RNA sequence: AAACUUUCAACAACGGAUCUCUUGGUUCUGGCAUCGAUGAAGAACGCAGCGAAAUGCGAUAAGUAAUGUGAAUUGCAGAAAAUCAUCGAAUCUUUGAACGCACAUUGCGCCCGCCGGUAUUCCGGCGGGCAUGCCUGUUCGAGCGUCAU
RNA sequence: GCGUGAGCCCGGGUCGAACGGCCUCUAGUGCAGAUCUUGGUGGUAGUAGCAAAUACUUCAAUGAGAACUUGAAGGACCGAAGUGGGGAAAGGUUCCAUGUGAACAGCGGUUGGACAUGGGUUAGUCGAUCCUAAGCCAUAGGGAAGUUCCGUUUCAAAGGGGC
RNA sequence: AGAGACCGAUAGCGCACAAGUAGAGUGAUCGAAAGAUGAAAAGCACUUUGAAAAGAGGGUUAAAUAGCACGUGAAAUUGUU
RNA sequence: UGGGCGAGGCUCCUUCUGAGUUCCCUGGAACGGGACGCCACAGAGGGUGAGAGCCCCGUAUAGUUGGAAGCCAAGCCUGUGU
RNA sequence: GUUGACCUCGGAUCAGGUAGGAGGACCCGCUGAACUUAAGCAUAUCAAUAAGCGGAGGAAAAGAAACCAACAGGGAUUGC
């Protein structure tokens, strides 16, 4: 045993994940009261395992959220995490569509008086 | 001289860039010049040195010792060269750092990414030759 | 005084725990500048504001 | 007054203020004589410069601040590397 | 005549001037506009095989994912990259405008759901919630303020 | 050696990486003073002194080294409003074991509240937690340009019991 | 991000360093000192005297009067001749 | 008077860049001195055991390898007057 | 007559939102000194400044004349 790749961490359902992770967690917990009363040089061994609960936690949560994402995709309403964050300013400020839409007055002279595409020769 | 408003020659910013630099950019400050024979077979002249590589000391109290790199301390900016070494007062054995710079590639380590490196070398120099003999 | 709260405990914890002069390997290290723990503190001759 | 004096001195007037940590908090008013908690504005006066800066933005850790400009120079951009494992 | 004091010189002390250096300041110029209830700035406490501090990070804790590079890190040990760059995915303890009520207490509650103890009521474990002002809408209402049958 | 002079040049020693002459340009450009600033160092000077709280002595062990370490013996003091045994505030590890070079214990030191390495604080019943006191802060409202001030039940539609 | 007829560790920002740190104050606040061995630790093995610190030999280095009280090493002040 | 393309160009990311470490002396170490060469749209700067264009990173020049597609745009295609 | 309209006024952990703090060099307002100068000092000056308070952005603010002018007339704002 040892350290968990994330390669092989992406196929496998969220289920075998957490089974890993369970392990992984026994061991690293046993591995330090192993350690105290014990000369293990696995006293390294602890880095390895917590990168790798690490792991497996991180791929845990990615699946979960792409999972939701898809779950949400064309609702009105997703949490708030799920929820873009760019900024709170960019956020509230006007939709593209609301900052360019224009008064039917304006419509009609500038459909029919636009700038227009000129020379002047000398 | 410069002329780019990015480049600067600015005495202070060269020192501590180079004195602050990470780990992939001391990599290639660190380069180290191929041998005649190396230069002749790649079309390459430089490349950043390597652990595992053969080369010979063409500069310092240490000239024309030959050995394998067999540590590369970018912390420190040296290598260490084997049975290039050095005795302390207890006999222990040291090795003595030396500068990438003041030595010469004479066999390469060479797998695929050592290679796709002097491939992208030498078709940039080729073409560069090319261009400026059009 | 005995009657200590979880906070002051805390604290005199992390005060006790920084208190200890720095790791021999330290001084070892290639650059390494650090001689002797500056900030070390006794309770006869620096009083920490709680 | 004087030494004889300095002997009757086993009471707090300020205790640790939980928003600044500095033991300006006073006891008994319950007001912090630094930060100025529990208002909600965090006290601070043109008068000192010195005092301002001490506590100024880039005092401390900014945990969020600092991710702010590597953002902005990307456009805050969402989604993966065009190929990407996952 | 010695000793002592003083003067002069050589050497040795004390001290850190002078010289040379400079990953630092200072000033000018050019480009850019991006904090926060989707919880900011700031504070506290923790996190490394061997760390007290600084730096980094948050119980996924000297960091995870992802991309790029392409063989290190290094004080020792260890192992089969990296204390690397980039960075669009995450984690992000207690706090703090700080938001159940408080807080000089790691204090005291209520609601929903699940799992146990004979349990809608008590106890324990877990998860999610409960601040204020205001806007729009919803629903339930008050008033002989008022309109017709 | 030169110059009236400020100064300039050279010989010898030390030392280790830059520097100078000439003409212009430029300035944070020349010190004995300012009870000048910072730092360092003298005479005084091995001097003033280390004299409140009655007081030490013998043998032995330890140790390089013992008046102020320890054991035993003797002689003494505090004399229950104690130099006794425990607490509140305050301190924060000073508590315990082991070891100890320097520094500190204004003499010494083998000893130490010192230094170093490891340990040590166990509650349904003791406290906090619960209650209210003097008092403080909200709320409804009313002031104030505002930071905020008054207000604590007041010109408020303010709750809890069962089937 | 680029520069300078700028300053060069008592200068230049208070801070070239674990500096708004150590420390002081109940508090508001106040607030330092402190850079340089060597190209490379090659940071002195071993012998001897000493209880030890250390000394004397010896070793490393181009150099130890460059030995972590470390580039150079002035004056005040001091010791020996 | 409405719609859609759009060569082509400007952006952006990315690969790549000339020439001595030749001989002699000093030195612990040449990056110093002397001799002989080379590159230069590069003799800015820095490192390397002492003043290095040619030992190394970079430096000049427009180019180029691969990629995303952000902009502008000559000109085309096509509705139609209630 | 009751319900039912509508008018005000409320409840709700009702559905969805929004504000607070930081920063404040520059910007828009409010509030607002005294030292100082006048060889004294009170108006004055310092100064419509410092300190205090509120509110924004990459700029802010101002801005398309109830303007300037008096001319043969100019022609929003801002800045040199
Ligand atoms: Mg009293
Ligand atoms: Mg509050
Ligand atoms: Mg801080
Ligand atoms: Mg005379
Ligand atoms: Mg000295
Ligand atoms: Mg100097
Ligand atoms: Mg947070
Ligand atoms: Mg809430
Ligand atoms: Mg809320
Ligand atoms: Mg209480
Ligand atoms: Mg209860
Ligand atoms: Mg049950
Ligand atoms: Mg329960
Ligand atoms: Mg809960
Ligand atoms: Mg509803
Ligand atoms: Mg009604
Ligand atoms: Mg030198
Ligand atoms: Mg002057
Ligand atoms: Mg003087
Ligand atoms: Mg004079
Ligand atoms: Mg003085
Ligand atoms: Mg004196
Ligand atoms: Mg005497
Ligand atoms: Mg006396
Ligand atoms: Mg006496
Ligand atoms: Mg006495
Ligand atoms: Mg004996
Ligand atoms: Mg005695
Ligand atoms: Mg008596
Ligand atoms: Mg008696
Ligand atoms: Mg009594
Ligand atoms: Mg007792
Ligand atoms: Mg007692
Ligand atoms: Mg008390
Ligand atoms: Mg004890
Ligand atoms: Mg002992
Ligand atoms: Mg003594
Ligand atoms: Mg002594
Ligand atoms: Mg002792
Ligand atoms: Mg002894
Ligand atoms: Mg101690
Ligand atoms: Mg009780
Ligand atoms: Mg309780
Ligand atoms: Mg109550
Ligand atoms: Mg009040
Ligand atoms: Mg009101
Ligand atoms: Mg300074
Ligand atoms: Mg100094
Ligand atoms: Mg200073
Ligand atoms: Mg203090
Ligand atoms: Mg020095
Ligand atoms: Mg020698
Ligand atoms: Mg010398
Ligand atoms: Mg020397
Ligand atoms: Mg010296
Ligand atoms: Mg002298
Ligand atoms: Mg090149
Ligand atoms: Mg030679
Ligand atoms: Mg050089
Ligand atoms: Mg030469
Ligand atoms: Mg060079
Ligand atoms: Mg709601
Ligand atoms: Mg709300
Ligand atoms: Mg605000
Ligand atoms: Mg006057
Ligand atoms: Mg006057
Ligand atoms: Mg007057
Ligand atoms: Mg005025
Ligand atoms: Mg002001
Ligand atoms: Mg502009
Ligand atoms: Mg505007
Ligand atoms: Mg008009
Ligand atoms: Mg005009």
């Amino acid at each position: 045993n040892g350290k968990v790749k994330a390669g092989q961490l992406w196929s496998k359902n969220k289920e075998e994940l957490t089974k890993i992770l369970g392990e992984l967690k026994t061991e690293l917990s046993q591995l330090r009261i192993q350690k105290i009363s014990s000369s293990g040089a696995k006293l390294n061994k602890i880095h390895d395992l917590r990168k790798s609960i690490a792991r497996v936690l991180t791929v845990i949560n990615a699946k979960q959220r792409a999972q939701l994402r898809l779950f949400y995709k064309n609702k009105k309403y997703l949490p708030l995490d799920l929820r873009p964050k760019l900024t709170r300013a960019l956020r509230r400020r006007l939709s593209k569509e609301d900052a360019s839409r224009v008064l039917e007055k304006t419509k009609k002279r500038l459909t029919h008086f636009p700038q227009r595409k000129y020379a002047v020769k000398a | 001289m410069k002329v780019r408003p990015t480049v600067s020659s600015s005495r202070r910013k060269a020192r501590k860039a180079h004195f602050s630099a990470p780990s992939s950019v001391r990599r290639v400050i660190m380069s180290a010049p191929l041998s005649k024979e190396l230069r002749e077979k790649y079309n390459v002249r430089s490349i950043p040195i390597r652990k595992g590589d053969e080369v010979q000391i063409v500069r310092g109290a240490h000239k024309d010792k030959e050995g394998k790199v067999t540590s590369v301390y970018r912390l420190k900016y040296v290598i260490h060269v084997e049975r290039v070494t050095r005795e302390k007062a207890t006999g222990q054995t040291v090795p003595i750092g030396i500068h990438p710079s003041n030595v010469v590639i004479t066999k390469l380590h060479l797998d695929k990414d050592r290679e796709n490196i002097l491939a992208r070398i030498k078709a940039g120099r080729e073409q560069v030759a090319k261009a400026k003999g059009k | 005084p005995s009657h200590k709260t979880f906070r002051i405990k805390q604290k005199l914890a992390k005060a006790q725990k920084q208190n200890r002069p720095i790791p021999q390997w330290i001084r070892l290290r290639t650059g390494n500048t650090i001689r002797y723990n500056a900030k070390r503190r006794h309770w006869r001759k620096t009083r920490l504001g709680l | 007054k004087g030494t004889s004096s300095f002997g009757k001195r086993h009471n707090k007037t300020h205790g640790l203020c939980r928003r600044c940590g500095r033991r300006s908090l006073h006891n008994q008013k319950k007001v912090c004589a630094s930060c100025g908690y529990p208002a909600a504005k965090t006290r601070k006066y043109n008068w000192s410069e010195k005092a301002k800066r001490r506590k100024v933005t880039g005092t401390g850790r900014m945990r969020y601040l600092s991710t702010v400009p590597r953002r902005f120079k990307n456009g805050f951009r969402t989604g993966v590397p065009k190929g990407a494992r996952g």
